[PDB]
Parts: structure tokens; C-alpha cells; sequence
């Protein structure tokens, strides 16, 4: 289990990161909940709260250094340890290699790569102290490659080196690092969007369903459980068998 | 996703898999070779509480299986998840290996996984529901006086990921994890230490590090996790390349 | 004056590398099931000007293939180049794959490559040279609907991988080449439009396209690259994780 | 072959990079010589023309946008087309997580990473009316993941999803795309070393023999070959075997 553990989610107050966020908190978790939109952060910590959840929000854009070390000061200030961290944030700007500005590349290469790099740096010194952390990186099945993705495909592949030579460094301090990809999942732009554009994906699963972020919070709380220690420099999709071949 | 078949389960990580699989309240079918020592596994498992029944078979030919699996079927009615442990095989420099060293690796480390496979696989698409679990090892990869050994188990890997896609649309998983170095309390503490060292948390695997992950993709949540092979290596795996 | 045996020679994929290696000065030995087609091939490529005898077989058992790589030694003395064509296997759903599916599938898939590569590479240590080169497709990697192939074919990758690192010090290399889609001039040209659509290059590859890699990792000058499973797929195999 | 091809090697005024280069334009290609140092251009692109060969200078800082786009020009200016680039031009800051600065990371990415976007992007335009291009990325083992190397296995990992992401997109053009990962090879660094160091590291060899620039040359030829057209989203070990084990 993951009971009386603390686990930082960045980019934990929309979406699938937020669903690991409650998960994790009804396992026994307290849980930080981050993300750059300090409305959101307040909204998702009001609501876990309520909820008997042992939350705190800790706004910070996890593309900024020093965002980060704040917020890994308040986590430490707040609950004494991070045992978990989950490099959840993420953003995309995808179109053809053509059209891509210089800034469409920066910014995705920072959000995604950088940002994941500074947070399990800020993060890592302190699991050490404690002889026990588990890193689990959010990476896509999108670092195989995709049409019209460059700097998706860049820096999540990025997150996928980062993941096994951290994994290799940090192992013998008690530290596990592994990478999660998603597949396709259900989403709030999956829900906003006309029938014609859902029904050609759903096509392309081999499930012919389509994945749930509990799919991704389930995953996640196996890589970060106290007993999943000998399980490190993974990456484990979460895909629905999409990954085996998106052709 | 209350009943399991556990093959080759006459071993510690058998042993091990066998009790988180109880320990999650699933009924326990457990076939091997050594009818003694599957014996006393099924009876520690009942004591303790465990729905188990045993299945002596030293098999890799096709119909033979195919009746184990029936066996089970006729006990429990149904098999929700199939955990195929490796059976062992000798490792040797290729001027070693005989005509018959390589008839017998491929028939019982790949030719026996597939023949489970086939008498299971169209029962759980049936059912609609099926966790198939391979346990294979980092020799699959290939490494020096290993041929013979890697050719079977790497058969394993388009294996089960072939049929993880053909499965797929029938509530039916595919997954395969692989055992790096696991401690077994007859290696010697010497090789202990050498092992220990060229693996990044500096410890040896126990069998319960591989049953702990054999009991997550088998998890009944687990429907949307298939065609894995997940490493239980303790960082070792990150030395190869292709094993992501 | 470098000598070079082509399993399985008797199909375009032959053919093209047989003519790739002799433009660069390769004596050939060409082994395959139909004699007929080895006897025109060979009769072409001498009438070009190459150095090359034929050896009919359709075997996959050890013995028999010893001794076809007997007479190709007999008459060139040594083999510097070992290229394995792989056979045609019938890819069929799960519930049509017999008992013997299985086992022929593994035979001449896995088995028969297996013991060519036994007879060979003893001999390539020794003279402290070989490049081994392995033709597999991409139902290595399981693709529904081919679970008798995948097995087979996938066990070459970790073979192939075992033995290249236990050749490495004395000079020999073993690679593999994974052919993508290859016309073939009896596919229906609406198949032949519907799979170039699904590959990034837009079109089917050719014979001459594998023989180019093939010929690459049998250079001379290819002495570090070895283990590799290289793709000549279009672009088709970035579609599949675990691919790199 | 490559006989009058025009091929942009980043990074060849000296190293490996540089004697890619002399092997391009000994198989008949037109070679663009690139580096930061404006003096190693001059030395080199003197010494291949005086061995006879077609060669232009363009020095440029492969991580800026505008000193690509100029480098570029300069090119089309010289040869009328790009038909071949090596994304060559690399570096690493390495060391222990915590101490590395945000400028180790920085720097590292910027290079490597985006710097072989920058250019695979300013070029590609130009392959695509001439409906050919050869793109070759040097990524390395180290993408795998290497201890005390976050960045640089961040960044060549990244160029790996470059790689398969634009073999994907840029296809129907003409453009194959392919990533060449340099295990252990000869250069200037390992003969500073001793002997005990030396001997480790070839018995961690299968081989016990090092590779030699000329080993990554070839296979470059290869890949840029007028025949390789069908070869794409490749990343092909030259590694003596150690790739296939690290441990
Ligand atoms: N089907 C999918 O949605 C899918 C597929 C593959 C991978 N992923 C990855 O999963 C992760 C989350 O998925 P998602 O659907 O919620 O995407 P998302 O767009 O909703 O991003 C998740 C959260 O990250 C926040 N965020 C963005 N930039 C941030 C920053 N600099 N600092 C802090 N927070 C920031 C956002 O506010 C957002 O709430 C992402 O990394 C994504 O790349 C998603
Ligand atoms: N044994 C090895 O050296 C080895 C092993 C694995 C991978 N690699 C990779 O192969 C490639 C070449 O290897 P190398 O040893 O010759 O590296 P190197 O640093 O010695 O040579 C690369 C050249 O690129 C130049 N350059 C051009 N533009 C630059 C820019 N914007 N920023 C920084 N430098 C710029 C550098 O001045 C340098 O001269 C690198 O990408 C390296 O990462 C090398």
C-alpha cells in the first residue's frame, strides 16, 4: 500500500492528475495537489478537503525553477517528507514541422521535459534522506512517434531516457523511477467533441473502448506502492493494446 | 476474476504467487511437475484458508495440456487468469548445445506456454473476461551461453503480444513480466554479492517482488493494460537495449 | 574472395541478395527447397559472371542441414557469410492453429535457423571472421492473427542477440534485418494501394531494398555493428512500441 | 551511393563529425563543414579542399535559430539543395542530480535536442521540393539511460522520438529519417586516459576492441545512401555489441 505516504501530483487540479490525486488520497495518501492555475489548485483543494482528504494546494508552474523549489518547500514545510512524486503536467503544441513555431517547441520541451527534470531534482534530496521515494513519470505513447508532433514526441522521449538513467542512479538510495504511457483516455475534450472525430479513434482500439483516467490512477498506484520496490526504469503503457502497433 | 491456474507453480515464485493471488481471495488451481511439493503447497494454502486444488503434470506435449486445463474447468467451472511460471532451463556455450538441447528448450519454454494459451484463451474471450500473466526472464534479451535459452523464451515476446491484440476486444489481457535476478536461499551468498552489485537498488529480487506484479496485471482493473512486458529487475533491465 | 550461403535463396528476397553480394565480389552458395528455382537462379548469376554453386533442401532438421553447410565448405573452404532467408509460415487465427502448427511453425522458423547458425558460427570464431544476417518480418513483434508466426520469428531476436555477444571477440558479427511490407508482384494491386496508404513512404518495399541492408551489415567494414535488429519497413515499424 | 549529394554535417570541424565528412566527400558529396569554432572550420574546409574536395564553411551556433536559418542560406546559396543532414553537433554537462546547475540541463537540451530540430526543420522544406531527404540524428547508448548523464540521456533519448516522429511525417516526401547511437569510440579523450582505466572499460567491450570514427562513417554512408530510400525511424547501434549490455 501507499498508506501514510505523501505524494506530490503535479499538474493535479484538472483532469487525470486530479483523479490520481483522489485515488491516492483514499489509499491513505496525503496528497499536494499542484498546478499552474492557482483557481483550479484552490477548487480541487476545497473539494478533497471536504471530502475528509489530507490535501494541500501548492501553486507553481513546474516550468520555473524556483516555482518548483517553493513548492517543494511548502510540500516539506507542510508534511515533513515527499515520498512520491508524479510528473503529471503536461501540454502539447503540435501541426506540421513546417508550422512550428520556435515557441511551439520551447514551451512543450519545457512543460513536459524540463519541468519533469526540475521537479524529481528538487524532489530526489529528500528521498534520499529518507532511504525511500517513488518517481513515476507521465509519458505518452507518443514518444514511439507521431505524424505532426515533433516537440510531443521530443520531449516526452526525453522523459523516457530520463527515466532510465535516473532510475539507475537513484536506485541505490532507495529511489524507483518509472515512466507511465498513456494510450488513448476518456477526457474532458473527448466529451466536448461531435461524434464523427470520437468514433474514428475508438476505431483504432483494439479493446474498442476507450481507457478511464482510474485506469491511470490504478496503474500509478501500483508503480508507487511500498511493495513495488524491485520494479524501476519501467515503461509500463496504459493503452488498451494501441501501443502494440498505432498504424 | 475469482479463479486462477497457476502452471508450474512447484517453485518459490509459484509459491509466492500463489499467496498474493489468496491473498486477494481468488480460488487456486497450481500444476507442476512435483506432485510432493505441489502437495504441500496446496496443503499450507488450505491451511490458511485458501480454495486450492492441485495438478501433477510434467507435460509439454499439446493434448496433455489441453486435459490439465480441463481438469481445472471441471473443479471451478471457469479460468479467469492463467500465471504460466517458466519451467527451468539449463543455459550452455553454443558448442554445448546438442540437436536435443534445442528440441527440448523450445518445447518446454515456448511450445508448452503456447499450448496453455490455446486451451485458455478461447475460454476467457468466451467469458468475456481473462488476465493472461507469462513470467519470463532477462535471458529472452540474449546474453552469452544462452541460445538455446533465449530462443525459447523469446519466442515468448511477439507470443504474447500476438495474442494480447486477438484478444483484445473480448475483455481479455496479455501481459508478461520478466524476472531479473531473484534471491532463492540456495544461490551462494558469494554470488549473492556479485549479483547484488550490478543492480541499481543493490538488492536481490525476492519471489515476492515478482508476485506482486503478477498480481497487479491480473487485478480485475488491470482491463486496459495488455501486451506489457514489464521488468521486475531492480533497475536492471535499464542495461539493455530494446527493453523498451 | 569472400564466400556467402543464402538460405532459402529460392524467392526474390534471394535472389536480390544473391545479386547484391556477387556485385561485390562474393562466391555464393545458394541452399533452398526448390530446385528448380536455385538451379535458373544459379544459372543466371554464373551467366552474369558470378562465383556460385546451389544445394537443394526444404530441411529442418539439424543433421540434414550440416551437412548441406558440409558441401558448401567442401568446395569454398570456408563460410564467411551467413544470410538465413526466412520460409514462408501461415499466419491464421488462434482457433484454426493445430498441434502441428505449432511445431513446424517453430521448426523451420526457429529451429532450422538455429541449427544453421550451430554449424556456421564454430567454424566463422575460428577464422576470426563472420557476418551472420537473420531476414525475419515484422509478425516478430505479434500482430493479431499471427500468434504460430510471432513465436517463431520472435525467437530469433533474443537468439540472435545471445550469440552475437558470444561471438564478439573473434570477429564475427550477427544482425538481423525485420523486412516491412515487400511487393510480390501476385498481391492484388487494391492490396498493394491499401498497405502502401499505411506505410510512411507511401509505397511497398522491394526485394532490392532488403538486399541493401543485408549487403551493409555483411560488409567488411560493418566489424562493430552487431545484435541489431534494423527495419527496412518504410517507416511502418515506428507504429510499434518496443521496436527500438 | 552519394556521388553529388549535398550534405550539411553539423559539428564536423573536428571529431567524428569532421571525419564523416572527409568520407561524404570522398563518395563524391558535397560537403558543408559546421562548427562554433570559426577556426577548426578554416583548418578543416582548407585541409578537404586541398585533398580536392567540394566543401563550404558555415559556421554557426546549431542552437540558434537565426545562425541555422543563415547557415542554411548559405548552403542553398553554395550547393542549390541540402540532400543530406547529420545532426552531429553534440555535448554533454554531466554529474550527480543535485549538482547539476539548470545550465547543465539547459545547455545540454538546447544543443543536442533542439538544436537537431532546428536544423532538421530549416532543411526539410528544401527535400521536400526536391522529393528527397536523407536526415540522420547522432543520438547515443546513453539514451538507454546512463548514470550521472540525466540531461544527455534526456536529450539523445528526445532526438530518438524526433527521429520516429518526423520518419512518420516527413515519408510522403521523400525524406527518410533515421538515428545513428554511438557506443564506445576512439577519440582524443581516450588516449587521455591510463592504462588501468583504459583495460575496464575495453573488458566491458564484447569485441575488447574499440570502435573508431570511420565505424560510425560507414554506417552513415548507409543510411544517406541513394538506396537506403526504404530505411527510415531507425536508430542503429554502432557499439560493438555493448549496447545489447551495459551492465
Ligand atoms: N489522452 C490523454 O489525455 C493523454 C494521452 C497521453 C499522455 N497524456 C499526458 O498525461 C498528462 C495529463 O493528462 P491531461 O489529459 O490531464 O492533460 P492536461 O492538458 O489536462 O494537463 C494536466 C494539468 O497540467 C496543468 N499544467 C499545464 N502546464 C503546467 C505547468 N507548467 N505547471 C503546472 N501545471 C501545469 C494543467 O493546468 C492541467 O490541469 C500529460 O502529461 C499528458 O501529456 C495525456
Ligand atoms: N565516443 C564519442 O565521442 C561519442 C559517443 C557517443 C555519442 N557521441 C555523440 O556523437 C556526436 C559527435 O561526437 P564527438 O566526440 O565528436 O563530440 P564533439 O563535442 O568533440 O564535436 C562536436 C562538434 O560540434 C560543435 N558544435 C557545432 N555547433 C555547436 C553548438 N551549437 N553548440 C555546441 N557545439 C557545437 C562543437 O564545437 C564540436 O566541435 C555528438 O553528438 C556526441 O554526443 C559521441
Amino acid at each position: 500500500g501507499i498508506q501514510n505516504r505523501v505524494a506530490l501530483i503535479t499538474g493535479s487540479a484538472s483532469g487525470m492528475g486530479k483523479q490520481t490525486a483522489l485515488r491516492f488520497a483514499e489509499q491513505g495518501a496525503a496528497v499536494v495537489i499542484n498546478d499552474i492555475d492557482a483557481e483550479k489548485v484552490r477548487a480541487t483543494v476545497d473539494e478533497f478537503s471536504a471530502r475528509g482528504h489530507r490535501v494541500l494546494g501548492a501553486v507553481a508552474d513546474i516550468g520555473n525553477k524556483a516555482a518548483v523549489d517553493g513548492m517543494v518547500k511548502q510540500t516539506i514545510d507542510a508534511f515533513g517528507r515527499i515520498d512520491i512524486l508524479v510528473n503529471n503536467a503536461g501540454m502539447e503544441r503540435a501541426g506540421a514541422l513546417r508550422k512550428l513555431s520556435e515557441a511551439d517547441w520551447d514551451v512543450t520541451i519545457n512543460v513536459n521535459l524540463k519541468g519533469t527534470f526540475l521537479c524529481t531534482q528538487a524532489v530526489h534530496g529528500h528521498m534520499v534522506e529518507n532511504k525511500h521515494g517513488r518517481i513515476v513519470n507521465i509519458a505518452s505513447r507518443a514518444w514511439l512517434g507521431g505524424a505532426g508532433q515533433t516537440p510531443y514526441s521530443s520531449a516526452k522521449a526525453g522523459v523516457v531516457g530520463m527515466t532510465r538513467a535516473l532510475a539507475i542512479e537513484l536506485g541505490r538510495a532507495g529511489i524507483t523511477v518509472n515512466c507511465v504511457a498513456p494510450g488513448l483516455i476518456h477526457t474532458p475534450m473527448w466529451d466536448e467533441l461531435p461524434e464523427k472525430d470520437q468514433q474514428f479513434l475508438l476505431s483504432r482500439q483494439p479493446t474498442g473502448k476507450l481507457g478511464e483516467p482510474d485506469d491511470i490512477a490504478n496503474t500509478l498506484l501500483f508503480l508507487a506502492d511500498d511493495d513495488s520496490g524491485f520494479v524501476t526504469g519501467q515503461v509500463l503503457y496504459v493503452c488498451g493494446g494501441r501501443s502494440l502497433f498505432a498504424g | 476474476g475469482k479463479v486462477a491456474l497457476i502452471v508450474n507453480a512447484d517453485d518459490a515464485v509459484g509459491e509466492a504467487v500463489a499467496l498474493r493471488l489468496a491473498g486477494s481471495g481468488v480460488q487456486l488451481a497450481l500444476a507442476g511437475a512435483d506432485a510432493g511439493r505441489l502437495d504441500k503447497l496446496a496443503s499450507q494454502l488450505a491451511g490458511k484458508g485458501a480454495t486450492v486444488m492441485a495438478v501433477a503434470t510434467a507435460a509439454v506435449e499439446a493434448g496433455a495440456i489441453r486435459d490439465s486445463v480441463a481438469q481445472v474447468k471441471a473443479r471451478y467451472g471457469r479460468i479467469d487468469v492463467l500465471v504460466h511460471n517458466e519451467s527451468a532451463l539449463a543455459a550452455k556455450p553454443l558448442p554445448e548445445i546438442s540437436d536435443a538441447d534445442v528440441g527440448a528448450a523450445l518445447d518446454t519454454g515456448l511450445a508448452a506456454p503456447f499450448h496453455y494459451l490455446r486451451a485458455v484463451v478461447p475460454g476467457m474471450r468466451e467469458a468475456g473476461f481473462g488476465r493472461v500473466v507469462n513470467i519470463s526472464d532477462l535471458r529472452y534479451l540474449g546474453l552469452a551461453n544462452t541460445s538455446s535459452v533465449a530462443a525459447a523464451r523469446s519466442g515468448l515476446f511477439g507470443l504474447t503480444r500476438a495474442l494480447a491484440l486477438e484478444s483484445a476486444r473480448d475483455g481479455v489481457t496479455v501481459n508478461t513480466v520478466v524476472m531479473g535476478d531473484v534471491d532463492s536461499e540456495t544461490t551462494p551468498a558469494a554470488e549473492r554479492e556479485k549479483l547484488a552489485g550490478g543492480i541499481p537498488v543493490k538488492r536481490l529480487g525476492t519471489p515476492a517482488d515478482i508476485a506482486n506484479a503478477v498480481g497487479f496485471l491480473a487485478a480485475d482493473s488491470s482491463k486496459y493494460v495488455t501486451g506489457q512486458t514489464l521488468f521486475v529487475c531492480g533497475g536492471k533491465s535499464a542495461y539493455f537495449s530494446m527493453s523498451i
